[PDB]
RNA sequence: UCGAAUCGCCACUUCUCUUAUCCGGUGGGCUGCCCGCCCGGCGCCCAGUACCUUCAUUUUCACAAGAUC
RNA sequence: GUGAGAUUGUGAAGGGAUCUCGCAGGCAUCGUGAGGGAAGUAUGGGGUAGUACGAGAGGAACUCCCAUGCCGUGCCUCUGGUUUCUGGAGUUUGUCGAAGGGCAAGUGCUCCGACGCUAUCGCACGGUGGUUCUCGGCUGAACGCCUCUAAGCCAGAAACCAGUCCCAAGACCGGGUGCCCGU
RNA sequence: GUUCAUAGCGACGUCGCUUUUUGAUCCUUCGAUGUCGGCUCUUCCUAACCUAGCGCCGCAGAAGACGCUAAGGGUUGGAUUGUUCACCCACUGACAGGGAACGUGAGCUGGGUUUAGACCGUCGUGAGACAGGUUGGUUUUACCCUACUUGGCUGGAGAUUGCGAGUAAAAGAUUAUCCGCGCAAAGCGGAGGCAGUCCGUUUUUUUCUGGGUCUGCCGUUGGGUGGCAUGUGCUUGGCGCU
RNA sequence: GUGUAGCCCUCCCGAUGUAGACGUGGCGUGGGGGUGAGGACGAAGCCGAUGGCGCGAGCCUCGGAUGGACCCGCCUCUAGUGCAGAUCUUGGUUGGCGUAGCAAAGAUCUAACGGAAUAUUUUUAAAUGCAACGUUGGAUACUGGAGCGGGGAAGG
RNA sequence: GGAAUGAACCGCUUAGGGAUAUGUGGCGUCAAAACUUGUGGGCUCAUUCUCGAUACGUGAAAAGGGUGUUGGUGGAUAUCCACCGGCCCCGA
RNA sequence: AUCGAACCACCUAGUAGCUGGUUCACGUCGAAGUUUCCCUCAGGAUAGCUGGUGCUUGUCAAGAAGUAUUGUGCGGU
RNA sequence: UAGGAAGACCGAUAGCGAACAAGUAGCGUGAGCGAAAGUUUGAAAAGUACUUUGGAAAGAGAGUGACAUAGAACCUGAAAUCGUGACAACGACAAUGGAAGUACCUUCAUUUCUCGGCCAGACCCAACCUCGCCGCGCAAUUUCCUUCCG
């Protein structure tokens, strides 16, 4: 992905100096797992890029007892004669929440192939996508839409932690930096703000009384 | 149907393949936790392998047979000349693992060091690190290096030194190899500005062995061991032989799986490469800490055995020569032959038993001849019990 | 060298938390009701809401014959 | 555009047209570690102690200390084994005239024998944190009593996961660094 | 079971599980799937013999009975017999039970079973018979594909193509138009000058050129101070040289 | 005017199928009787990113930088008349494959000569002509008289 | 054409092709259809072969139990007893 | 190189209810594994199921019907 | 033993075993068994003198002949299998196959060139098939609606 001497050459012979194609950035806080997956799986088919940060603080359905015991089943399960082509068991939430997406497609064909090459996965926010725009949610795999309140539920990070991963207090210790970093940017930048509400209300005083009228009848002031 | 008699499976699964190793110099793969209470401090050295020999001592242990009574120990003898620490580097952590930030280079290197970077050294241009020679200690070069260093300050995570053996002073005639052996060495103990303050003073610089490692303390080994070539199972594995009227020989293995599942598992012994694999062994007390014959000739000379000699034996150690330089003395057996290169590093496991606290004193070191039943100590020794022979009298 | 498919962008979006929750925050009076108080944006044809000025013959659809990289 | 080539079936110049390939990396080092493998396990003695308990008869265990069995990873200082160093010596038959020096008997045979390889027949070494199961509890309703359970919490098996250990980027490392080349 | 149905058992009845016994059937194989046992080697199961931790007793202690989580580790040396099985001697913490084409013959062995020679008993008029006893009786081929063990060579992200552009990178005239400190702050520091040329839609325009020059710095001429493990490179301090 | 390149135009109803039966102005091959053509300005045969026609068996055209002397359409007669397999027959070719191997009877060395078998380079000597053969002299060693000694029979 | 897979089950039975509509079976992704339909009710929480979920297909299960939770019937008193269902749990 | 009956040529292409094979296209139709007899049970003959050729006729229906209704008989699950 | 007539016969794996130095070569102690093989170059040997490299075999030229890719067991010269030049791309689903397109070739067939039998778009008529909007019949709408008191 790191680009060669050709791709430079070529570039600097057209004066081309970047390029950022369509990506959608989901949040996955509090999501339900399966429900995400197949809701994402049907739109990388239908042609779109999406990256998901926050990996692991999705959410499954029942007790992290039930949960842990659920993975270590699986784990159980490799080649006998010889376990290095056997199945393979990745323990980082955004390698699980990778494997999930990719058993709701067609794997075994180039279709599937390219699809699956179009998504991308992180713990938290890395420093490479927090200046890139708004992120999304998704309404209908959300856990305050989907769970009773009375049932319990497991967090992602938390179940893998147990099963061998071994990043959960790096991915913590980044995360509380990040929030200090932008929750002190934007403490700055509300004077910019405030002037901007300020100049908006100061107009419809000096613009024309006619515009004034149409903008109250289609209540926008 | 099930076995009629059990035993043991033969050898470890843990230590798959038994293929060649990578590199012919011992690697530490991890390095000892870091406590940042302690001063820094470094945690590994690089030696060469001499030969063996035997010591006699008393030991101190209450409850046992042996208690305030002499034993005999073998021991092993590892020549250790000074390391030169020539370039910093620094490590942060990432959620998939460390990843290098930078290194400082020292200004001055040596022909050694930079041999190492060249397959013909006399039939090139040796052109190695003379563009960065040109530009380090110009304004701009000095900026640069301040920019790295403030990079390891503010977001590093580990600190590491390079260094490099000085194969000129370990003047050896059957030690081959002219360009040096490079590694990295951890530093631990102390805050991060801490490390790099230790390290920046080193830089250019040599390290002796009595800096890094004490007397009566443990190390780990980490060399690899001697090679064998294409090795059947009986002696790769230690399987059974077969009775003598086996049709087409009997150092196999008689049966090597059942019909189902339908293939050879990983899991059963097979014939090929033996030795040549790196291995990692742990607790080895330190019996001595010698230093250069140049300086303090009587290195082999106990407060109970006042004669004056040496730590290399009588006619030299077997296929190495005499040891010139500083050494270190290990108790029993470390792997690999002679002439390799070995790491030591500061012990992993906890240090707190008897065996692994108590204090070692000499008291009798062998320097008897290696090859046949050496019985003379020292040279005078044996001009003792022989006379003036033929050859003398036709001196005098 | 290359003729190519893609057709919103912002240093107001580009921080955080909650959903048994003052749905911007936050008090008082007598369960629940009543009464208070303070505070996404642009973009779509005049660089701006005046009504001044060039568009053709590419003469009825055709990948925008134009842009971006 | 430019630099190379090609257009091979019934002959030779010359011109044209077209089709293919190249137009940017190379060598050398220090490292990361996803994934896979995975290992240590038992007994005895000292002391507790002739103690607890028991009418007597009898009769334990934990901290701690010292060894050993089985297994695993290595090594050759010592001891033992092995000899085509045909090393040194000795000895039989034949043979070069004798002596000397040898030689033939697919290594004549005997003794001692270095280097190397090798034996629990010799020697050294074999670690750290968590999540839980069974079970025992704390607060505590349902059910103005009670209750280890309904919400919540504690401690916690040779079991399970990670650390240490072995291989390791088809895990395609936008990890670092040195020099040459190109833009 | 001194009493006491249920510590431990449990008749008369009744409900199940398993495929490690033997039967029942005859679906596949008769232009052939090598038929007992032992040796060797690996792995799986739990209905737990020993090893870890517990509950309960007709558990005073010691030794034990019953039950729970748990298959990580261990589970022997011999006499007789072809034996599996059986039965004794001995050690031990313990000498648990099973599966994998009743695991395993192009891995071995060939004692047994089941050809041809021969002896005995019983049966048959006889040739001969006996799931009765006995002795002697060729064990063939891997250089192919895969699997496994080691051993090397080498491309490749549109997983060989597109020019099809996503950094676990920085932080701004849209990353351009300099550096250092600082919180994506507030704020505060440093920067050589002169002449041409060659190109140019303006803000002290880009280059290329020339001397005059001043630091840091190379390679130097020699000189003396010194450190390092002491033949090889450094620190000094000047000289004239980019 | 059953059956076609269906005499032509409307309309209605069925259409699969092992063993098996039957139909076809249905296809193809060797030869006889008739009729009509073709060929050295090139017959049969053979080759094909040569297309066209037919549901199909097949038919026809094109090109040959192939060939060098015969052959076909239509109506009828006649038969040793159509192939993918029979552990089918006879030839040819083939992966395995430069692979498995060419390992009893002890063994050769050196100089000169001979030989086309060298001392072979244009683009100092070694790193660019290797390996191997016979005779003679010398060396080493084997057979060891029940001999890789010297003569005969049978057989040749 | 459906039940993932199957001679016999479900639908339908077949000249070469378009348009329209259905059968069996379905509408979270694989995979066409509720871009997770209703402005419809209830019931269920299930720790190592892991609650349950398309008949034929027994092609996985019993006797006996539960103060888990949710419904009934018959008696008593200003809440108590006896009996019978649904889903789930032990038996496994 | 042959022996619980040698070798060579011939009768001999010996017989086989048993195993193997059996060469172009389209179209109209399209089954049976059941009955009786057979030294019959891995085979035949015989009736049934099928194809071909028709004959005699009719055209809304004769000697039509795997179906009802009405009437009248039979029966021992 | 001499001759004649022929054939809806076979046409070199056929026809006799034998189109040829065939009951021959070869096999078996013997009785006996028993092949393969068209010399089919050209009308005519005119069957390649001579130069040059090579020890030779042969190669490179030259020559005869209408043709030598008719060069000597030489007419025609198929398939299986192999070499070479150019090109097409291609991960690991063993290949092969079916259906429907597309990207590059091919220049095979047919049509057209001032009208076209080519490619699109809109409009008109008939037929068939959809959607909007507006409604009706029926004691179905009295187990009902409303007011007041008990
Ligand atoms: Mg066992
Ligand atoms: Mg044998
Ligand atoms: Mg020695
Ligand atoms: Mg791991
Ligand atoms: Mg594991
Ligand atoms: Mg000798
Ligand atoms: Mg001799
Ligand atoms: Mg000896
Ligand atoms: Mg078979
Ligand atoms: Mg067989
Ligand atoms: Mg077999
Ligand atoms: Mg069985
Ligand atoms: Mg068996
Ligand atoms: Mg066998
Ligand atoms: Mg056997
Ligand atoms: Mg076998
Ligand atoms: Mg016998
Ligand atoms: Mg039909
Ligand atoms: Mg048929
Ligand atoms: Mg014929
Ligand atoms: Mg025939
Ligand atoms: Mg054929
Ligand atoms: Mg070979
Ligand atoms: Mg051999
Ligand atoms: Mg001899
Ligand atoms: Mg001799
Ligand atoms: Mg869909
Ligand atoms: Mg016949
Ligand atoms: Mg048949
Ligand atoms: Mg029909
Ligand atoms: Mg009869
Ligand atoms: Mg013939
Ligand atoms: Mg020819
Ligand atoms: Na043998
Ligand atoms: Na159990
Ligand atoms: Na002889
Ligand atoms: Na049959
Ligand atoms: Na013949």
């Amino acid at each position: 992905v790191l680009p060669s001497r050709r791709s430079l050459n070529r570039s600097s012979r057209k004066g081309f100096k970047k390029h950022r194609p369509d990506i959608i950035v989901i949040d996955l806080k509090d999501h339900v797992l399966g429900r995400a997956a197949a809701i994402v799986a049907k739109q990388l088919l239908l042609g779109k890029k999406i990256t998901v940060v926050r990996c692991e603080k999705l959410t499954i359905a029942g007790s992290e007892i039930r949960n842990k015991i659920k993975y270590l089943q699986f784990l159980r399960k490799r080649k006998l004669s010889n376990p290095k082509l056997g199945p393979f068991h990745h323990r980082s939430p955004s390698d699980v929440f990778i494997r999930t997406v990719r058993s709701m497609l067609p794997r075994y064909t180039k279709r599937g192939q390219r699809a699956l090459r179009q998504l991308v996965a992180y713990e938290g926010v890395p420093v490479n996508v927090v200046r890139t725009g708004g992120r999304v949610v998704i309404p209908k795999a959300q856990r305050h839409n989907c769970y009773r309140n009375e049932r319990r539920f497991t967090v992602l990070g938390n179940m893998c932690k147990h099963v061998g991963w071994k990043y959960s207090d790096v991915v913590e210790k980044l995360e509380a930096a990040r929030i200090e970093k932008s929750g002190r940017h934007h403490k700055k930048m509300e004077k910019v703000r405030v002037a901007w509400k300020n100049a908006r209300k100061e107009a419809l005083k000096k613009m024309p009384q006619k515009n004034v009228e149409v903008l109250k009848k289609f209540g926008l002031a | 149907s099930h076995c009629k008699f059990e035993h043991p499976r033969h050898g470890h699964l843990g230590f798959l393949p038994r293929k060649r190793s990578r590199q012919i110099r011992g690697r530490a793969r991890s390095f000892p936790k870091d406590d940042p209470s302690q001063k820094p401090h470094l945690t590994s050295f690089m030696v060469y392998k001499a030969g063996m020999t035997h010591i006699v001592r008393d030991v101190d242990r209450p409850g046992s047979k042996v208690n305030k009574k002499e034993v005999v120990e073998p021991v092993t003898i590892l020549e250790a000349p000074p390391m030169v620490v020539v370039g910093i580097v620094g490590y942060r952590q990432t959620p998939v693992g460390h990843k290098t930030i930078g290194t400082v280079w020292a200004h001055h290197t040596s022909v050694e060091f930079r041999r190492r970077f060249y397959k013909n050294w006399k039939q090139s241009a040796q052109l190695a690190f003379t563009k960065r020679k040109q530009f380090a200690r110009t304004t701009e070069g000095r900026l640069a290096e301040a920019r790295t260093l403030k990079a390891f300050e503010k977001k590093a995570d580990i600190i590491r030194v390079v260094a490099h053996t000085q194969l000129r002073k370990l003047r050896n005639n059957r030690v081959g190899v002219k360009k040096a052996h490079v590694s990295e060495i951890q530093i631990n103990g102390g805050t991060i500005a801490q490390k790099i303050e230790l390290a920046k003073s080193l830089l250019e610089k040599e390290v002796r062995i009595d800096s890094v490692f004490q007397q009566s303390e443990a190390c780990d080994v980490c060399a690899v061991t001697k090679g064998h070539g294409f090795t059947g199972v009986v002696k790769r594995w230690g399987v059974a032989c077969l009775p003598r009227k086996t049709h087409r020989g009997l150092r196999k293995v008689a049966c090597i799986g059942a019909w189902h599942p339908s293939r050879v598992m990983y899991t059963v012994a097979r014939a090929g490469q033996h030795g040549y694999h790196h291995r990692t062994h742990l607790n080895k007390k330190i019996y001595q800490l010698g230093r250069a014959v140049s300086m303090e000739p009587n290195q082999a000379t106990t407060a109970y055995d006042l004669t004056a000699k040496t730590i290399t034996p009588m006619g030299g150690f077997v296929g190495y020569g005499t040891v010139r330089n500083d050494y270190v003395m290990l108790k029993g057996s470390v792997a690999g032959p002679r002439r390799r290169v070995i790491t030591l590093r500061r012990p992993m496991a906890p240090q707190t038993s008897r065996k692994l606290t108590e204090k070692i004193t000499l008291k009798f070191i062998d320097t008897s001849s290696k090859i046949g039943h050496g019985r003379f100590q020292t040279k005078k020794e044996k001009s003792q019990w022989y006379g003036p022979l033929k050859k003398d009298r036709i001196r005098r």
